[PDB]
């Protein structure tokens, strides 16, 4: 008879897939009972069938995580590098502790800056910095904001910096925040489904199964629009192409189009959207440039794009919409450009297909009929990356899409943890909750208050930012305790204050110009994943040290290696001290990730890391204590801010994931009253929700959106009660999502002004008399129908944005702008104005970018399914699925080269080359572009010079160092490069 | 062998001498691979290789997304790619490959070996490993070129409908993988309402000749498939139209043993009684009279 | 038999004709057991006998604490226990005793009964005592002493490592129970890594010579010792110091075979050759001309 | 291949060992399910993993528990 089954006596646990989003729920298996004398070994792991989300499924990234975690790769002890040597030498914790500790304090007492030019205490050190891990838990990403601004470091930044930082940059000023706004169960309740600035069925392919739902069994359509036919171009109804670079010029053609035809919910436009405001008359728009332009600087002064205020210091309004001035009439004048001619010249997109695309979206401008719109990369990595999303988001509240079951923006998070980095700040001048550190220019916590405490914009509306100095005041107490009180305005001058953001182009501009010393990379690649390989690897030679943490030899920590063409580089030329040390992966610890759809989600421990490997939390704690200790008693500069921060933890040197995850859901630390004198909490408990949060120091919290996640109830995040009562796919009983458990958010919007649903078979909330109830928790206060109040309450106006105001860097409405490296050389929507005008190119990079007559071809890089960047590579089954590095042209390029399916070709750009395999192929097809005949060759990103699958080249060897004219998020999308037979 | 007392085949076994199969009364088992909602990832690669304990070599890209390029004795299913404009625009047909666990399997008919392979009651054509003695018959015999030798043992090897996890109440690895339910699971009668539930939905979008495919020529499959184009199977990288197990190995097989029979019989009882009835030829039978 | 498909040894088997090992892609498994840590509570013969459904007979006191004196076919571990003043000092050295379950083994290579001796791919080695016919080979090719013969049932028996518990995820029995900790059990890989670091703990408390035991000899094994003295493993009741197979063995179950296969296929033929080439030799050869 | 494991459809009951003040957990298994109909006989008994103290350990008193639940000396009638 068959092989017994082989799980029949193994430990069960619980865990959360580790590569990206989506979130799907693992049962892994171990052997060995839990008896203290059997060493668990994981050695098989499959998905969970009760989770939601995916229902057992897994991809080939989840399926195959036995060999990431049993990978031959995996880090077993300490490492050093010595300056010039090209040998690994092993040390012990306790060496480098004291080595690491060593060198961080003779910087920072070097460079440490405590007063600015200005005689502002700013307590900021910049000559070391750090990359933290977005593939690490929510506790992790705690211990190390504490570590890194304790320290003072303002170069701190996570993998938002390169990936969605445009988006929050562009749906916080259109939405009020910068979450996906959906989740994804609730996809399957779509009647169109728009694949667009993103490739879900191979990056997100478990979240994408709702897609497929929606297609199959809710007749939705599928529309895909890509300059490739991708994997899920394969399923889709509809699939047309789009040059890199012009999806602003395609939306924006949308808008038109919509408007021309008045496929729009007027309703939801007239009440919901500031349609009906009138703008300044100084505001305009001319020739490629809006006023306020200072071309000297290169940046806008954006006075003359906002509001007309009325008597009582409030946005004018016209609810007739005939006034020119209203954002209504703005827009249409904005958009009328773009028409189906002006598409097809710059997209390339064939007017029958761009047809095609308006009439199914049109159809969904009913109320009871939705789009949702997934996204990713193929949007935000473009210097007009924001623009691209603020596009898309108009559009779905011109459809009146917002806030309804299978509508939304489900702008799709990366990371397992993204989402949760970003909730926690880990990104240059930010605090925990979307909070920001305080810039040099506020001398005190009054003027800081004031500056992040928003005025409402229109009467009666929630506002709900009004609240900012309530969790401050509670961060700061999560930080300092006891340390901080009224007296000392809490600790205010313990933050490092900003002069400027360090984001990661910036600060390696800087290390190029050898203002850098030190730098940390944990959980992230930068020699794999960041812009302009060559120039990284130079930039990173000229460190006196770095540390990296990881459970995995990355390209990174091997930077001074010669690997031949893959990394020529000469050892003894390279002085950096490199320490590596090797820390536990998903599956070696408990704790909790933020999914796409803002689900914390806790997991557990299956069996201990190999080797002498350690959790990320000791490993920053013994760096943070060995330092500590060299202050306490040597002293140095900077001393106070980093003796006061607070690790409260039972065992310093190994917080555990309970305890950081209780700071961040936030505690009473003084019995609490409501305003009739009810008891709403007793000192010392656990906080129910950040409502509670107050800014006379008697509260504390680390994260206030996260306040409810663990309460006096419990551990929220492991809740697994996949109960959907409405049959929309909604589970209120699964794990617990921010804020407030509100699982798809902007939900007022549902209903129309009268709270009745816009489709009564789609209900999300109603009105019962006195409060809003249903399906979900309401994204709202109390306000009835009927009142002024609007359905965005985190917008000082209560409006999703049409007319973006002063938030964007260029230009309150969007505009097409060329990529740096472009095919045609213009913009042929206006000549005078090719690329965005506010995009920063320091001169070093300016001059290492090409043009078309030496690189003709359109440039872009992107994901396969079966693999997860260059982490992957490091496991056998997914090394066998896509064992060897490939390049993806037309048939008609090929031909022109006389390249042959599956010959070896040379990619190569102003900055580098690599040589692949060529994939030849008619998912890939030349555009009528301006006149021209424009080819794209595809990149893949998933190969480098350390794993199992064969040996290849970092892709960003190609890329341009450049970026999003707000985030500086990288133009990884749309590039120039040259091929030949190789 | 026959611990389960519900083999319905086997191979190399006498007709008059059936194999253990009084526990027979059980519902047949089948997997349904939807090819229009498959996405191409190979997740059930992964998976199938993961649960099996095994690992084929990292191959090369010869320009194409296939890889592994074929099943091998350490792939036991592979996902097959095929780009075409056969239908009037650019089709992407992606479809999963593998055993397709046939009702009348002709790896099990014509393979020599007796007990090699065995069809158990519930449909799933399963290797009993220790009676192979590699030859590679079984590789000729079968109509879907599923078979593959292990060059490490002299075995075959090749999908097992996850039997180990399927006789004690779970569904395969692959099937519970695959991210968007393309593939799916349960008894046979049941995934013959789903696949035709499946192609009714598909024919409503315009493909009117959406069909299942479970060849009667093979007394059909336990692994189905439902395709946009069934009237064309030969567009999913060579899936054959109308399979059977071939005339040449039918005969091989069937008339031509007993006929040899026959003629071994017939030609030993001739020459015993013809020696009996002449005598030998020896060099006088003359002078002994 | 090879129901597993993991089989990479098997005793009396040609090497052009191996055994079924397709699924051989799993860790390598190992029990460590620390004497250093060890209290010598018998606590491991005691749970070893329950798990397994055997019990030797009540037996006599000789003098010494060990009992059972021996491992038998109702004993598959024993404690040997010594008591020595060798190192300068009173020390009472104890260690848990049974099969090492070596990569390269030599029971298996001297049995002469295909499939009465195999070994996993997880580094175990077990009896198959369906085909075990009792010569006893294996009790001489054994370096440690371990198989042993049951009267009744003319079979040999030893630790199977549990392979019972291990196949479906659960540590061995004598792991779980053990009171101090002295036996641990994991991946070879993790284990080797504990023991270094458990010698690396003996060192600094003034062993100088403590150390692994895992001999190279036999290609290491899946039971291995952590020592405070592993410069003298006779110590600890005669376990053996480099050990390997004896070299009258491996000539005996090598070479010989090939030699003797030639000499036999050689005489077949000269003496064939011989006969037909120069004829019989009857009384006359003469007279017949 | 090996023999089953023998305690899969077992009934799983969590105890004490009996005999000195440690107090190591145990875990005990009887034939049968706990239907009326079957006569409960345990018939192993190993520790339990997630006991504090013994951590899945017994020592060979509490190992051979099970050689003392069914000692052939068990007392069965009350005798004068
Ligand atoms: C006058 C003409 C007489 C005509 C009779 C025709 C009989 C055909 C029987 C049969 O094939 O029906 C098969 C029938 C159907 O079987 P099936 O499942 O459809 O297919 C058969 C198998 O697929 C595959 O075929 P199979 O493997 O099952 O073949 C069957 C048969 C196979 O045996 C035979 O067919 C005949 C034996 C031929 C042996 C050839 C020896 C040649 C080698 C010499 C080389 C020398 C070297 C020089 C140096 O084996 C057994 O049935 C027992 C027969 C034992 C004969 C023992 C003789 C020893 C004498 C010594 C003194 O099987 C039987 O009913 C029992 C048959 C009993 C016959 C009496
Ligand atoms: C001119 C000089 C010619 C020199 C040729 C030397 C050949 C050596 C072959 C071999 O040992 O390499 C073994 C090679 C290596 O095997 P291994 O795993 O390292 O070790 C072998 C086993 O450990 C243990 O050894 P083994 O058990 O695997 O022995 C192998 C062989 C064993 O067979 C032999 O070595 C020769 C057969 C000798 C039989 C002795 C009969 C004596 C009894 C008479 C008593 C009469 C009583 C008076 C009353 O059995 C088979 O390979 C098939 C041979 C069948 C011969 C059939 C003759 C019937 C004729 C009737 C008309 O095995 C083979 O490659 C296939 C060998 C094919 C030879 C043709
Ligand atoms: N398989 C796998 N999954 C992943 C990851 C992985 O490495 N592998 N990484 C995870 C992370 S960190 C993230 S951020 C996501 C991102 O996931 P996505 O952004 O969906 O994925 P990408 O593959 O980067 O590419 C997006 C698509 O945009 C197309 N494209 C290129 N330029 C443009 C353009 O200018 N306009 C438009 N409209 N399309 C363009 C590309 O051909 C590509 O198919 O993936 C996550 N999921
Ligand atoms: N050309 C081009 N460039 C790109 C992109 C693109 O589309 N094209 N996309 C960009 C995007 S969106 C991203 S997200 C980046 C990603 O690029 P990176 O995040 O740098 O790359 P990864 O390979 O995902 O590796 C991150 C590390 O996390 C480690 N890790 C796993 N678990 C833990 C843990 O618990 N602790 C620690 N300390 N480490 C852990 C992994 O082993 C791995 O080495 O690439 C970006 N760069
Ligand atoms: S990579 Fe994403 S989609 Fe695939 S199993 Fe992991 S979480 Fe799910
Ligand atoms: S797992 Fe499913 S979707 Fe993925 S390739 Fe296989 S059958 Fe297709
Ligand atoms: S597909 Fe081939 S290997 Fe599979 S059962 Fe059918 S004939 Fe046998
Ligand atoms: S190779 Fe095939 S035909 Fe030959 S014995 Fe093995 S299973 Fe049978
Ligand atoms: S059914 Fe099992 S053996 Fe067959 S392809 Fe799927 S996972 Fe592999
Ligand atoms: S159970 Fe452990 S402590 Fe007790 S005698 Fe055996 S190995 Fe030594
Ligand atoms: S110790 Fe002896 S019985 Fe055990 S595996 Fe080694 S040679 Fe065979
Ligand atoms: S006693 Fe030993 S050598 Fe003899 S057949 Fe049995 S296992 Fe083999
Ligand atoms: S591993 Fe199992 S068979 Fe071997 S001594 Fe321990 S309890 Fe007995
Ligand atoms: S198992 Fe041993 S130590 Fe534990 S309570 Fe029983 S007698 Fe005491
Ligand atoms: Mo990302």
């Amino acid at each position: 008879q068959a092989r017994n089954y082989k799980l029949l006596r193994a430990k069960e646990i619980r865990n959360t897939c580790t590569y990206c989003s989506v979130g799907c729920g693992l049962l892994m298996y171990s052997l060995g009972d839990g008896a203290k004398n059997a060493r668990e070994a994981i050695y098989h792991i499959e998905g969970d069938p009760d989770h939601p989300v995916s229902r057992g499924a897994l991809c080939p990234k989840g399926a195959g995580l036995l060999d990431y975690v049993n990978s031959e790769n995996r880090l077993r002890y300490p490492e050093y590098r010595a300056p010039g040597s090209d040998k690994w030498q092993r040390i012990s914790w306790e060496e480098a502790f004291s080595r690491i500790a060593k060198l961080m304090k003779a910087d920072r007492d070097a460079n440490f800056i405590e007063k600015n030019e200005q005689g502002v205490t700013v307590n900021r050190w910049l000559s070391t910095g750090m990359l933290c891990a977005s593939g690490a838990s929510n506790e992790t990403g705690m211990l190390t904001q504490k570590f890194a601004r304790s320290l003072g470091m303002l170069a701190v930044d996570n993998q938002a910096r390169v990936x969605h930082g445009p988006t929050v940059a562009s749906l916080a000023p259109t939405f009020g925040r910068g979450a996906m706004t959906n989740h994804w169960v609730d996809i399957k309740n779509a009647n169109v489904v728009m694949v667009m600035g993103g490739n879900a069925a191979e990056a997100h392919p478990v979240g994408f199964r709702w897609a497929m739902e929606a297609k199959n069994n809710n007749d939705a359509t599928l529309i895909v629009v890509d300059p490739r036919f991708t994997r899920t171009a394969s399923v889709a109804d509809i699939y047309a192409p789009i040059r890199s670079g012009t999806d602003i010029t395609f939306l924006s053609g949308v808008l038109r189009y919509l408007i021309e035809n008045n496929k729009i919910n007027a309703e939801y436009v007239k009440h919901y959207t500031n349609a009906s405001l009138l703008v300044r008359d100084d505001f305009a728009f001319e020739d490629g440039l809006f006023s306020g332009y200072d071309a000297e600087k290169r940046q806008y002064d954006k006075s003359s794009w906002n509001y007309q205020l009325d008597e009582n210091g409030y946005a004018k309004r016209d609810e007739t919409l005939t006034h020119p001035r209203c954002v209504w009439n703005l827009l249409k004048e904005h958009v009328s450009r773009y028409t189906p001619d002006v598409v097809e010249n710059i997209c390339g997109t064939p007017k029958a297909d761009f047809l095609k695309v308006c009439e199914v979206l049109a159809s969904t401008s009913a109320p009871d009929r939705t789009t949702t719109f997934l996204y990713a990369l193929g949007w935000t990595q473009h210097t007009v990356g924001a623009q691209n999303i603020r596009t898309m988001a108009m559009i779905q509240l011109l459809l009146g899409n917002m806030g309804m079951a299978g509508g939304g923006v489900n702008a799709l998070r990366g990371h397992s943890n993204i989402q949760g980095l970003t909730d926690l700040g880990l990104l240059s001048t930010s605090l925990p909750g979307y909070l920001t550190l305080p810039s040099e220019k506020q001398v005190d916590l009054q003027s800081y208050l004031e500056a992040n405490t928003p005025k409402a914009t229109l009467a009666d509306q929630v506002n709900y930012w009004s609240n900012y100095p309530k969790f401050f005041v509670s961060l700061m107490k999560s930080f300092y305790g006891d340390a901080a009180q009224k007296e000392n305005n809490w600790g205010y001058d313990w933050l490092p204050k900003w002069d400027q953001t360090y984001d990661v182009i910036k600060y390696f501009n800087m290390m190029d110009e050898g203002k850098v010393t030190g730098y940390f990379c944990q959980g992230f690649n930068p020699v794999a994943s960041f812009p302009d390989k060559n120039k990284v690897v130079s930039c990173l030679s000229k460190l006196k040290y770095m540390v990296v943490i990881d459970p995995l030899v990355t390209e990174t920590s091997t930077f001074w290696q010669n690997h031949g063409e893959s990394n020529d580089v000469d050892p003894a030329s390279i002085q950096t001290e490199v320490f590596r040390l090797p820390s536990t992966c998903f599956a070696e610890e408990d704790g909790s990730i933020a999914n796409s759809g803002r689900w914390l989600q806790w997991h557990w421990k299956g069996q201990d890391a190999p080797g002498e490997a350690r959790n990320d939390g000791e490993i920053l704690a013994g760096i943070y204590h060995h330092l500590r200790e060299l202050y306490q008693s040597e002293g140095g500069k900077g001393v106070e801010p980093l003796m006061k921060m607070s690790w409260n933890y039972k065992q310093p040197h190994e917080p555990q994931s309970d305890e950081v995850a209780k700071e961040n859901n936030g505690y009473a630390l003084e019995d609490l009253y409501d305003a009739n004198g009810v008891l709403i909490a007793k000192k010392g408990q656990l906080l129910s929700s950040f409502a509670h949060l107050r800014d006379d120091g008697t509260t504390a919290s680390s994260c206030w959106i996260y306040t409810g996640s663990w309460t006096e109830q419990g551990n929220q995040m492991a809740n697994r009660d996949n109960s959907d009562p409405s049959g929309l796919g909604n589970t209120l009983g699964w794990a617990w999502a921010w804020p407030l458990n509100r699982r798809v958010l902007y939900n007022r919007a549902s209903a129309d002004i009268n709270g009745k649903p816009w489709d009564p078979k789609r209900m999300l909330i109603q009105w019962n008399g006195s409060k809003w109830t249903g399906n979900d928790i309401p994204d709202f206060g109390n306000a009835a129908p009927g009142t002024p109040t609007g359905p965005f309450i985190m917008q000082p106006e209560g409006m999703g944005r049409l007319f973006a105001i002063n938030k964007m860097a260029e230009g309150p409405f969007p505009e097409h702008y060329e990529p740096i490296e472009t095919p045609l050389g213009t913009n042929p929507l206006h000549p005078n104005v090719v690329s965005n005008p506010v995009v920063r190119l320091y001169e070093q990079d300016a001059l290492r970018m090409g043009k078309k007559e030496q690189f003709p071809y359109v440039g872009t890089t992107y994901r396969l399914t079966e693999h997860f960047h260059t982490w992957t590579k490091h496991a056998l089954l997914n090394a066998i699925a896509q064992p060897e590095q490939f390049v993806e042209i037309s048939e008609t390029l090929a031909a022109a080269k006389g390249i042959n399916n599956g010959d070896r070709v040379t990619v190569s750009s102003k900055r580098g080359f690599i040589r692949a395999v060529a994939v030849v192929t008619r998912r890939l097809k030349p555009l009528n572009v301006n006149g021209q005949q424009v080819e794209t060759v595809g990149i893949p990103i998933h190969w480098g010079f350390e794993g199992v699958a064969r040996k290849g080249y970092i892709a960003n060897t190609l890329t341009p160092n450049v970026g999003d004219a707000n985030s500086q998020t990288p133009e990884y999308k749309a590039f120039l490069v040259n091929i030949e037979k190789a | 062998a026959m611990e389960t007392q519900d083999i319905i085949k086997r191979s190399a076994t006498n007709s008059i001498t059936p194999p253990s199969q009084v526990r027979d009364y059980k519902a047949e088992v089948a997997k349904l691979i939807d090819v229009s909602t498959c996405i191409g990832c190979k997740a059930c690669q992964v998976a199938c290789s993961e649960w099996n304990d095994i690992r084929d070599e990292v191959g090369h890209c010869v320009g194409v997304y296939d890889n592994p390029a074929d099943l091998s004795a350490k792939s036991w299913t592979v996902m097959r790619f095929s780009e075409t404009e056969q239908n009037g625009k650019l089709e992407w047909l992606i479809r999963k490959d593998g055993c397709m666990h046939c009702e009348d399997p002709g790896c099990l008919k014509a393979c020599p070996s007796a007990g090699a392979i065995i069809q158990y009651a519930n449909g799933i054509v399963d290797f009993q490993s220790e009676n192979c003695i590699g030859c590679g018959y079984c590789i000729a015999g079968c109509p879907f070129n599923i078979p593959r030798l292990n060059k490490e043992d002299n075995r075959v090897y090749k999908c097992t409908l996850c039997v180990d996890r399927v006789s004690v109440g779970q569904e395969p690895a692959c099937v519970k993988t695959c991210p968007t339910g393309a593939i799916h699971f349960g008894t046979k009668k049941e995934m013959l309402e789903l696949a035709e539930q499946r192609v009714a939905k598909l024919k409503a979008r315009g493909y009117e000749h959406a069909g299942v495919y479970n060849p009667e020529g093979v007394g059909g499959t336990h692994v189905m498939y439902v395709l946009h184009h069934a009237d064309q199977p030969e567009l999913y990288h060579g899936l054959p139209k109308d399979p059977k197990i071939d005339t040449s190995v039918s005969l091989w097989k069937g008339a031509l043993k007993p006929l040899a029979a026959a003629g071994f019989i017939a030609t030993f009882a001739g020459l015993i009684f013809h020696y009996i009835g002449i005598g030998p030829n020896k060099e006088v039978d003359d002078d002994e009279e």
